[PDB]
């Protein structure tokens, strides 16, 4: 399954320092937890390295539940828990994870670079010919992680008075994909992302940032 | 073989592919007719069954005439400890003309087979001897080339013997033989031996898998010795109008500093033609090649001079 | 995991023991008394007798003689620790180990390639002596493609730039900028 579900209540009860740090710097804490969980899983099943070589630690039962209308710049780069209704959901898309590049000047293969979720990974020079010239993605040598984009809007029941339902975009990565369908009522825990490529720098208007949520744990309500 | 290291022989030049071709649709080397197996067997036969009939005790000192000459030479080698066996190309010619011709025309291939044969014999016998390296066979006394400027290009890369006077000898040139690379990240070390005159650098660490982190440490490598001998040829066939000839020789790892200026020698070595770069800083080479001799054997003995 | 040169580290430990235990006829620590003088500036070499080394530990002396080049930096670090744990020499100061009284002497004609990298002693007549220039022993370069600092790259008797930028996604192998104020130098003369 590649995913280990940690209860935030249990984590807080046992080690409160980790619980307090998790909602403040979730990216580093999640990476550390993934590494530690991979170490423990390999210790238990040393043969399991050939299946996944990576363990995703899904947090659960976060105390504070924020509704989409209450997400502000304060909650940027933090682990948040919200509830909503999946309105649209793209197919499963192969996103680059460890990308190898072909240098189409000498055919060398620039080795794997971790494709982060913020910026495109643009190699520098080819180590052999030192040519910064054009590169291509070697799709045979590359390894991809499943990618899905969903939209979740405030549930009509929760929407009150004459206010419109606010919607947000969420990103599912290689284990949360196909965990929801359009119309499903879900609870989503993830990082309130801000900085990938969206700042409206095209002078089209004011310098606002299109925010997305990197889903860390999805719990359907049924 | 007794596990003793097989020393590389720069005097034979950079190795080749050693490609083998079957002459039927027997198993010669590409471009030659040496048949390493047959050559090695024939050389073992020569080494174990050669008796010089018209030899003289004065000519051969410390050698039992009736007993096989080169077997006695191997005994001397075992006694002393110098793994060099000097073999007479005239003896080879007398024993088997075809073997002599093959040695002359294909030295870089035939000689290592002779090394293998000699080591096999010498370790089948004297099985407990200790030597810093395997035996190296040095042929000499090839059919004398009267004038070195009668050599045509069809005589390139083959064994010849010339007589000359040593005019100059250069300092020692350290020739690399085994590059020692070390990673600058994890300090993992590897060694790459000369393939064909080129050292294929690691380009990626075998320990941390970092690319182009392996730096070549120069003073932790294995080096050879080379010397340049400027020798004024002393031909005995001098045609009308021809002037004195100066030739370049290269000595490798044991013949270095074995001849001083003023010494008259008979040098046996490989006639090598090499390209010349138009500039020191470019890889273009003139279509005309300059020749030089890679020395295999010095001979300081002459019948018409003192000692 | 920064592969260890076990032979060299063993040599370093043995040489430090030799420094801190070896004694003269009087019975005191002669090399402690000598290293007492290394604290002063413009004084960064300790002279050690190969005879004393051989007496104290024949195996250590033979190892040093037969692998002098590879082990020499470790001997220098051993001397640095020996001086530091006694006195308050500047942290950045380097120390060198000179050897003398080597029993055997070779000839410049006998200085073949087989003698490369291993301790030797020769006799010569000085023809001319060049001036005293600072020499680069280890420089810290800056990458001109990503401003990554590649630190402590050794110089092998030649101006050597980093073979590759540390940044995995940057294959800069040409455009480096030496940082003189961060590099270390040693006195140098060619005679
Ligand atoms: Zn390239
Ligand atoms: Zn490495
Ligand atoms: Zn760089």
């Amino acid at each position: 399954r590649e995913s280990l579900v940690v209860n935030y209540e249990d984590l807080a009860a046992r080690e409160h320092v980790l619980a307090y740090f998790l909602p403040e710097a979730p990216a580093e804490l999640l990476q550390i937890f993934d590494e530690a969980a991979l170490e423990v899983v390999l210790a238990m099943y040393p043969k399991y390295d050939r299946i996944t070589n990576h363990i995703h630690v899904r947090i659960s039962h976060l105390p504070l539940v924020e509704e989409l209308r209450s997400l502000r710049q304060l909650h940027l780069n933090q682990l948040i828990r919200t509830s909503g209704v999946v309105t649209s959901c793209t197919g499963v898309l192969p996103q680059l994870s460890m990308v190898k590049y072909n240098c189409n000047k000498c055919n060398f293969v620039l080795g794997p670079f971790c494709q982060s979720q913020n910026q495109e990974v643009k190699p520098g020079s080819c180590p052999e010919c030192q040519s910064a010239g054009p590169f291509e993605v070697n799709m045979e040598e590359t390894i991809y992680q499943n990618y899905q984009r969903i939209r979740i809007q405030e549930s009509p029941g929760k929407v009150a008075a004459g206010r419109l339902p606010r919607s947000k975009d969420a990103i599912l990565l290689a284990d949360l994909v196909d965990s929801c369908k359009p119309g499903d009522e879900i609870e989503l825990t993830g990082i309130y992302h801000n900085n990938y490529d969206g700042s409206l720098n095209t002078a089209n208007g004011f310098p606002v940032f299109a925010t997305v949520i990197l889903a860390n744990h999805v719990a359907k309500k049924d | 073989v007794r596990g003793t290291p097989v020393r590389q022989r720069p005097d034979l030049g950079s190795a080749q592919k050693g490609l083998q071709v079957d002459l039927q649709s027997k198993l010669v080397i590409w471009g030659t007719d040496v048949n390493v197996a047959a050559c090695k067997e024939n050389f073992q036969r020569f080494l174990q069954r050669f008796i010089d009939p018209l030899a003289k005790e004065e000519e051969n000192v410390g050698i039992d005439i009736t007993e096989p000459l080169y077997m006695q030479r191997l005994g001397e080698i075992n006694v002393i400890g110098e793994p060099f066996l000097n073999v007479n190309c005239e003896h080879i010619k007398s024993f088997d003309k075809n073997l002599y011709r093959q040695l002359i025309s294909y030295p870089q291939e035939v000689i290592p087979t002779f090394d293998m044969a000699v080591n096999e014999i010498f370790f089948d016998r004297y099985p407990d001897s200790i030597l810093e390296h395997q035996i190296q066979v040095r042929p000499f006394n090839a059919l004398k080339t009267k004038n070195m400027r009668n050599l045509n290009p069809e005589d390139i890369d083959q064994l010849i013997t010339i007589s000359g006077m040593v005019i100059r000898t250069s300092q020692l040139i350290p020739e690399m033989q085994e590059a020692f690379f070390q990673c600058q990240v994890c300090a993992h070390t590897t060694r790459v031996e000369m393939d064909r005159g080129r050292i294929a650098e690691p380009s990626v660490c075998g320990r941390c898998h970092t690319t182009h982190s392996m730096a070549l440490i120069h003073n932790r490598s294995l080096f050879s010795d080379k010397q340049m001998i400027k020798l004024q040829e002393s031909p005995e066939d001098m045609p009308a109008g021809q002037t004195p000839h100066t030739v370049i020789l290269f000595a490798h790892n044991d013949l270095v500093d074995k001849v001083q200026p003023g010494d008259r020698v008979n040098v046996t070595g490989i006639y090598r033609a090499v390209p010349i770069r138009v500039n020191p800083r470019v890889s273009n080479v003139k279509s005309v090649y300059k020749t030089h001799i890679d020395v295999i054997h010095y001979r300081k003995t002459d019948a018409k001079r003192l000692h | 995991l920064e592969v260890r040169d076990e032979v060299a580290e063993k040599c370093q430990k043995l040489f430090l023991d030799f420094l801190e235990e070896f004694q003269s006829s009087d019975g005191e620590i002669k090399y402690l008394q000598l290293a007492e003088e290394l604290i002063r500036p413009e004084r960064n070499t300790l002279v050690v007798s190969f005879v004393d080394l051989e007496q104290f530990n024949q195996q250590l002396s033979t190892t040093i003689q037969e692998e002098f080049y590879r082990v020499y930096p470790y001997l220098c670090r051993a001397l640095k620790t020996f001086v530091k744990d006694r006195k308050e020499i500047p942290l950045a100061k380097d120390f060198y180990v000179a050897f003398q009284d080597l029993p055997t002497r070779h000839k410049i004609r006998e200085l073949t390639s087989s003698r490369i990298g291993l301790l030797t002693r020769i006799s010569g007549q000085v023809v001319r002596t060049h001036p005293v220039h600072p020499e680069l022993v280890s420089g810290t370069f800056l990458c001109l493609d990503c401003q990554t600092v590649i630190r402590d790259v050794e110089q092998q008797f030649k101006y050597t730039q980093p073979n590759i930028c540390r940044n995995p996604v940057c294959a800069n192998r040409r455009r480096f900028l030496l940082d003189t104020n961060k590099s270390r130098f040693v006195d140098f003369q060619k005679v």
